[PDB]
RNA sequence: CUCGA
DNA sequence: TATAATGGGAGCTGTCACGGATGC
DNA sequence: GCATCCGTGAGTCGAGG
């Protein structure tokens, strides 16, 4: 939703962002045809 | 004859323009629609050579007969297609550039010469601060103008344009 | 975190083109252009590590 | 003899592959559902088990 | 900070004309220069005033940077760094050596130092960073291109700036920026930032990439193939 | 170290004007302009040298470079000779000098004092394909544009004037400069038109729009073939050091084979082709031989005419071509019979 | 890469077990005929079909491909004889 | 990058 | 071609040994 | 005379994608 704070007006809308992979059943993706897989990273935790 | 040595030295800007075949002045490439090289541009037939053996741009000349003829139309040398990896072309600075390697290669050559710190020659070379060729009798903080000193913007402004203020 | 850093630059477009054009006929249409949230994802599912 | 306009540009099986074709798939330009990218008249598609 | 010297008759010299003391300022001779400075004609006040500064040449890159290479004379050099190893401390032995192994390798070599500042500089042969045509019909390219085009940019618009009486600030930063992209195109990611396409992180492949490492030609073209 | 910084702080340096200055200087640049036409009616001279015989004393000895369009080399002799021509005139007339030099003056002050509106405007250009410092020098000289062509008597701010030209230029930058392989801007205007209205379809859509309804939503003239072929022509290259693992690995260039040069199989093809047509004309009379190389190029690269190679042997053009076929006719003969020149037909 | 239908690259400590073995002409062979020569291959192919020794090599266009990259560094790198003067590598094709 | 020696 | 508009915005950083200007 | 910051190396080939 847009508004302007002087005039108050509010205009409102649902906008197309585009489209987001799934993953499939098994924990999988499709990637232009491919299936693919992310890898779990390692890292050192935040923290002091 | 029989290769023995292999020498490398500097090479001039004489040096340079001697192996230029021509001056590239445009940043164009190749054409969007014929998808042939642009004049002046990087792949210019005009300099670097033609990109069919023995055959002008144009298409005026195309055999062997005609060898090191030079076609009036286009202006492509008549000649083998494997010059376009041989050819040099050059672009004429308007304003003189260092060679990085003489002057990030640590100690610089140039710094050594001119016996200038990194520090200075980089504040020099990328427009930070000036240095002086003929002080032409000036004076800062009644010091006179040695040459060779680094004069910052203010100072060189001062002593330049003279010092002025305005009041509101 | 892709999603974030294309959000992120779908957000800059969205300021520049606030500054941008005609100041009463804004929709949320005008303002989005969703290419860089598209490209952060696609770039992250074909070309990360 | 005229030489002919065109040439053989054909898919062919590289050396030491092969075997039987199990499935063909065509994708022409012009036809429902298909739009391949920009120039592209058609892709084929061989499987070869 | 300037000195007046009103006039009654027709002016000598013009606003911008530099000054130095004894100058026939106005008045057929008679209103003359005291200290050095640069003329401002006021024709409103009838003045002509003087602001005090020098006619100093301290300029900025490589331009003056060439010129000081160029005054070298390397021989007068080579004697007072011999003067300079008979110096008792170590130090200022090492400094002079140092340098004097420079100066000597220039004199014995034949180069001139200026060399090391380019005024036109080389365009490698187009075969050697192409642009081909792949399988698909698409384009593929070399990264030098794209340093070269930085190039010539820069380089262009500096001749019309130059051809077009730009200001100080503007021509100072159209030159360092020049110089960068010479570098740039040279050894990419020496100095600063390295130069990057567009929508990209990846640094563009410099001269000095294809020659240096691993990829480099001397490892992967010349002593393997 | 950072450019951007230290641009940004020499730009600091300079003061921004205020309404009375700003009004000044831009006065005494068209009063300026107008006193350089004066004293090109006085002098007889061309306007453009007396321009830049007062710009060269304004700026001095440092900048004195031949201008495209003057037809005398601009070197510090003939800017003294015409100098010197100037300031031989008579009070009344040269006024105008003094008017000129403060007016060039001025010119120079009032852009150094509005190279902030430049970054101001140019910092919303970016990632299209320029740099930052380079979208500045663009509209820089967009500024120069303005300054030029500015007019004091309307009473509009500086400001409002320049913006104009700066984004032109700017503009006119990107369009010029951003593609590796350059389209002309108007047709740069008709592939952003397409990309705006594709990305509209697909907003509107829930999904990438076909070539079809591109050309639906782009008007008359417009069909899916001319869309697609305008976003094949607008297609930018890739990198050949394109890294395919990562960067210690592999280049998409390691990919691509030299098309160009003929391979040691080809290279031998036709060796042995020369060859054995050599061998196949040494059956012939030197005659019919040397008549058939000479009509088809294999002498001096090129194919004679039967009336050149006639009058080279001195013979009827009908004769030489009824030589040439009997030559033919017997090569066609010896090959029927040892069958030695079919494979290379391919 | 077998899908290019490539050669195997004989890398650097290949060339050092040629080195160590004295087969000086089996390595020049494999720098200059096998890889990267053209007159060299192409000769060599053509003297094998005809049944004839394979001929002397030349210059690997890559050492051509190296001087020119150099000159791009505005380095001056000339290949002399014995006297030290000039030979041209590039057979006056690139000398105005 | 992942795999192999 | 004229309302006025005037200083950017990226930035996680877990190795190691040497030659170097330096610069403490 | 001695700690500090910077630039540079860090196995091979082969395969997949
Ligand atoms: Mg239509
Ligand atoms: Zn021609």
């Amino acid at each position: 939703q847009l508004i302007h704070k002087d005039t108050g007006l509010i205009k409102e809308d649902e906008v197309f962002l585009g489209h987001i992979p799934l993953m499939t059943e098994d924990g999988s993706f499709i990637i232009n045809g491919a299936d693919r897989v992310i890898v779990s990273q390692i890292h050192r935790s935040p923290g002091v | 004859k029989e290769v023995r040595k292999v020498r490398i030295a500097l090479a001039s800007p004489e040096k340079i323009r001697s192996w230029s075949y021509g001056e590239v002045e445009k940043p164009e490439t190749i054409n969007y629609r014929t998808l042939k090289p642009e004049r002046d541009g990087l792949f210019d037939e005009r300099i670097f050579g033609p990109i069919k053996d023995y055959e002008c741009a144009c298409g005026k000349y195309k055999r062997q007969r005609f060898e090191g003829k030079v076609c009036e139309r286009c202006g492509v040398e008549v000649t083998k297609s494997i010059v376009r990896r041989y050819r040099m072309g050059h672009i004429e600075l308007a304003t003189p550039a260092a060679h990085i390697w003489f002057v990030k290669d640590v100690p610089s050559k140039i710094g050594t010469l001119l016996d200038l710190s990194a520090t200075e020659l980089e504040q020099v070379l990328y427009f930070s601060k000036y240095i002086v060729l003929d002080p032409k009798g000036a004076i800062l903080n009644g010091v006179p103008v040695e040459k060779r000193q680094l004069l910052t913007d203010e100072e060189y402004r001062e002593l330049r344009y003279g010092k002025q203020e305005t009041y509101p | 975190d892709q999603f974030r850093v294309g959000l992120a630059r779908l957000a800059r477009g969205v300021r520049e083109r606030m500054l941008m054009g005609s100041e009463d006929s804004l929709t949320p249409a005008k303002l989005v252009n969703s290419r860089p949230l598209e490209a952060a994802i696609r770039e992250f599912f074909s070309r990360s590590q | 003899e005229k030489a002919r306009d065109v040439k053989d540009t054909s898919l062919r099986v590289p050396p030491g592959e092969g075997g039987i074709v199990v499935r063909t798939v065509r994708l022409r330009r012009g036809d429902p559902g298909v739009e391949l990218k920009p120039g592209v008249r058609e892709v084929v598609r061989v499987y070869v088990a | 900070k300037a000195r007046v010297y009103p006039f009654e008759d027709d002016v000598e010299v013009s606003t911008g004309d530099r000054v130095a003391p004894g100058d026939v300022l106005a008045d057929g001779g008679k209103v003359k220069s005291d200290v050095y400075g640069r003329v401002e004609v006021d024709l409103v006040r009838n003045v002509v005033r003087v602001v005090e500064s020098y006619d100093i040449d301290a300029r900025m890159g490589a331009e003056a940077i060439q010129q000081l290479l160029k005054e070298l004379d390397l021989e007068a050099l080579e004697k007072e760094l011999l003067e300079e190893m008979k110096h008792p401390s170590r130090a200022r032995r090492a400094k002079a050596r140092k340098r004097l192994e420079v100066v000597r390798a220039f004199l014995d070599s034949g180069n001139r130092p200026e060399w090391m500042i380019l005024e036109a500089v080389p365009v490698l042969p187009p075969d050697l960073r192409p642009m081909v045509q792949v399988d698909g019909g698409r384009f593929a390219t070399s990264d030098l291109n794209d340093l070269y085009r930085r190039l010539i940019n820069r380089n262009n618009r500096l001749k019309k700036l130059l051809a077009q009486g730009a200001p100080e600030i503007i021509i100072r930063n159209e030159k360092r920026m020049l110089q960068e992209a010479v570098d740039a195109l040279l050894d990419n990611g020496r100095r600063g930032a390295p130069v990057t396409n567009p929508g990209s992180d990846r640094p563009l492949r410099s001269l000095t990439d294809i020659l240096s490492g691993k990829q480099g030609r001397f490892r992967q073209n010349l002593l393997g193939k | 170290s950072d450019p951007v910084r230290q641009y940004l702080h020499e730009i600091g340096q300079v003061p921004l004007l205020t309404l009375e200055e700003e009004v000044e200087l831009a006065r005494k640049v068209e009063e300026g302009m107008e006193a350089i036409k004066k004293l090109s009616e006085i002098t007889g001279l061309d306007p453009d040298l007396i321009r830049e015989v007062v710009r060269a004393k304004i700026l001095g000895s440092a900048r004195v470079r031949h201008i495209p369009g003057l037809k005398e080399t601009l070197d510090p002799k003939t800017v003294e000779e015409i100098d010197q021509k100037l300031k031989s005139l008579p009070k009344e007339h040269k006024r105008y000098l003094h008017i000129a030099r403060e007016g060039e003056a001025a010119r120079q002050h009032l852009i150094e004092a509005n190279l902030r509106l430049v970054v101001s405007i140019a910092k919303k250009y970016t990632g299209r394909g320029l740099s930052f410092l380079d979208l500045i020098q663009e509209g820089n000289q967009g500024l120069i544009r303005a300054v030029e062509k500015f007019e004091y008597k309307r009473r509009f701010k500086f400001s409002t004037y320049a913006t104009w030209w700066i984004r032109q230029a700017i503009n006119r930058a990107i369009a010029d400069q951003a593609r590796t392989i350059r389209i002309p801007v108007h047709m740069v205007e008709t592939i952003n038109k397409l990309s705006r209205t594709a990305r509209q379809l697909q907003q509107e859509l829930g999904r990438e729009p076909t070539y079809e309804e591109i050309a639906e939503a782009m008007g008359p003239g417009w069909d899916a073939k001319r869309v697609e072929e305008t976003l094949k022509i607008a297609q930018e290259p890739v990198s050949l050091e394109t890294p395919i693992g990562d960067e210690k690995d592999s280049f998409y260039g390691d990919f691509i084979p030299d098309e160009h040069l003929p391979s040691p199989v080809d290279a031998a093809t036709q060796s042995l082709l020369s060859e054995e047509l050599e061998k196949a004309l040494s059956k012939l009379s030197e005659r019919e031989a040397m008549v058939l190389k000479l009509r088809k190029g294999l002498i001096d690269g090129r194919e004679h005419t039967l009336e050149e190679v006639g009058a080279f042997f001195g013979v009827t053009r009908e004769r030489i071509r009824q030589i040439e076929n009997k030559a033919l006719r017997k090569l066609k003969y010896h090959e029927s019979r040892t069958r030695k020149l079919r494979d290379f037909l391919d | 890469g077998k899908a290019q239908f490539g050669g195997q690259r004989f890398g650097e400590m290949e060339v050092w077990a040629l080195e160590a073995y004295g087969a000086a002409h089996t390595l020049q062979e494999m720098l200059t005929l096998k890889s990267d020569d053209i007159e060299g291959r192409n000769a060599a192919y053509e003297a094998i079909i005809k049944g004839e020794d394979v001929p002397e090599p030349s210059v690997p266009e890559s050492f051509r491909v190296l001087v020119k990259e150099l000159q791009a560094l505005a380095l001056d790198v000339q290949t002399l004889d014995e006297k030290d003067n000039p030979v041209d590598i590039f057979e006056g094709l690139a000398s105005k």
